[PDB]
């Protein structure tokens, strides 16, 4: 289940990710957040791929679940790059708090992908 | 969906 594969890595990137925000200084964040990018891109290829055998009728909602997880990376990048520009002021840990919001935001859409997709194996099963 | 993605991508770079 190359799909599973891909969402537990992605999964794995963030949870990393959450425990390295705190400790690590803002400008060591780009590696994390690269990493997490291209477990997103892994996942979404694979997904791509998948499409094509599942029945018509779930595409439109993977395809939503698919795009929500874009979004989710453009805002935990976002958050990123304010955290970097606030370091070592009033805000650090605030927007690093934001920062963390976001990948965890991008974990649940991610297990959700993987739920709706599921679905669709099991509709198709029949 | 990809597409965006690997322009989402490119910021990192
Ligand atoms: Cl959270
Ligand atoms: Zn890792």
């Amino acid at each position: 289940d190359k799909v599973y594969e891909n969402v537990t890595g992605l999964v794995k990137a963030v949870i990393e990710m959450s425990s390295k925000i705190q400790p690590a200084p803002p400008e060591e964040y780009v590696p994390m957040v690269k990493e997490v990018g291209l477990a997103l891109r892994t996942l979404l290829a694979t997904v791509d791929e998948t499409i094509p055998l599942l029945p018509a009728s779930t595409h439109r909602e993977i395809e939503m679940a698919q795009k929500l997880l874009n979004s989710d990376l453009g805002e935990l990048i976002n958050k990123m790059k304010l955290a970097q520009q606030y370091v070592m002021t009033s805000l650090q840990q605030e927007y690093k708090k934001q920062m963390l919001t976001a990948a965890h935001a991008l974990a649940v859409d991610a297990k959700n992908l993987l739920d709706v997709i599921d679905q669709a194996r099991l509709k198709m099963l029949g | 969906n990809l597409x965006e993605l690997d322009r989402l991508l490119x910021e990192l770079n």
